[PDB]
């Protein structure tokens, strides 16, 4: 199961 | 005992050459069980071990949508970064992540990950307690910053003690078969003539799950360290693994070797000699 | 900034002549990403080659794989050529069968 939540930097 | 769950990705910058190409696995332990190639034609999240494909088609469908999205995520972060370090776009440039969990022997959880790394080298990871951040140099600060007024770390903590531990122990029972074995190592010597007054000592550890392993070499109880020659746990294919250790003896003296190998699927530690 | 590969060729089972196996570059611990493996028997290139997905270490180095079934034969010498920017000329590994 994949990550739900990703961010920019 | 502990089970393991990985995703590795890879963004890479090409410039001129067209476009940042973004590959990732998944694992559990050391077999890999996924994979999402950005150039595949396809672009669909596919198979890799047999005990995935049982999951139905609800899921292909969710996966491929968590994975074509932060692949467009860090293909814009390949960006940012030539920004905040000053960078020329000409130039190939890596970003890599990696996440997890680790898990005793009841599924519980134990151990968190959550990681990035710019070029080779650590640009940001998640703490131990999954509450701060540990920033590698300037650039990675102001992201840094970022990061904690918006509380990401609350949003992968969530992730890493609810669904990265529920979906491990669903694939610890989808494929018990496979992933609860332990092979022990078959273990052999081999022994060689360099000239009339030397000779190699190798001793090869074969066909054993999971990877970890030690081989050493002793004389006379005696730790040798530094004349061991000593390769990379490596693959076989089928999902087993292979580590060989070699030292150079003097003619006449192989009896004073011994080689011990310390493996999971091994009640005892062995000793071999010649 | 950029480390060179690893290289090591070998079997999945210990070489019997006449008996199937699968032959073995194993490439490990390199940056940048981007390489080339290639098998040969005899000096030339093998062409079915299948090789893993790009995987990394616990401390962000690169691994791959790459394998093709083969029967060793008494006669027959196999090697490995890695193409990376860390190398001037494409380094090249022969294998040996007690490796």
């Amino acid at each position: 199961n994949y990550n739900y939540r990703y961010r920019l930097f | 005992g502990s089970h393991s769950m990985r995703y590795f990705s890879t963004s890479v910058s090409r410039p001129g050459r067209g476009e940042p190409r973004f590959i990732a696995v998944g694992y559990v332990d050391d077999t890999q069980f996924v994979r999402f190639d950005s150039d595949a034609a396809s672009q669909r999240m596919e198979p890799r071990a047999p005990w995935i494909e049982q999951e139905g088609p609800e899921y292909w469908d969710e996966e491929t949508g968590k994975v074509k999205a932060h692949s467009q995520t860090d293909r814009e972060n390949l960006r940012i970064a030539l920004r905040y370090y000053n960078q020329s776009e000409a130039g190939s440039h890596t970003l890599q992540m990696m996440f997890g969990c680790d898990v005793g022997s009841d599924g519980r959880f134990l151990r968190g990950y959550h990681q990035y790394a710019y070029d080779g080298k650590d640009y940001i990871a998640l703490k131990e307690d999954l509450r701060s951040w540990t920033a590698a140099d300037m650039a990675a600060q102001i992201t840094k910053r970022k990061w904690e007024a918006a509380h990401v770390a609350e949003q992968q903590r969530a992730y890493l003690e609810g669904t990265c531990v529920d979906g491990l122990r669903r694939y610890l029972e989808n494929g018990k078969e496979t992933l609860q074995r332990t092979d022990p190592p078959k273990t052999h010597m081999t022994h060689h003539p360099i000239s009339d007054h030397e000779a190699t000592l190798r001793c090869w550890a074969l066909g054993f799950y999971p990877a970890e392993i030690t081989l050493t070499w002793q004389r006379d109880g005696e730790d040798q360290t530094q004349d061991t020659e000593l390769v990379e746990t490596r693959p076989a294919g089928d999902g087993t693994f292979q580590k060989w250790a070699a030292v150079v003896v003097p003619s006449g003296e192989e009896q004073r070797y011994t080689c011990h190998v310390q493996h999971e699927g091994l009640p005892k530690p062995l000793t071999l000699r010649w | 900034i950029q480390r060179t590969p690893k290289i090591q060729v070998y079997s999945r089972h210990p070489a019997e002549n006449g008996k199937s196996n699968f032959l073995n570059c194993y490439v490990s611990g390199f940056h940048p990403s981007d390489i080339e493996v290639d098998l040969l028997k005899n000096g030339e290139r093998i062409e079915k080659v299948e090789h893993s997905d790009l995987s990394f270490s616990k401390d962000w180095s690169f691994y791959l794989l790459y394998y093709t079934e083969f029967t060793p034969t008494e006669k027959d010498e196999y090697a490995c050529r890695v193409n990376h920017v860390t190398l001037s000329q494409p380094k090249i590994v022969k294998w040996d069968r007690d490796m």
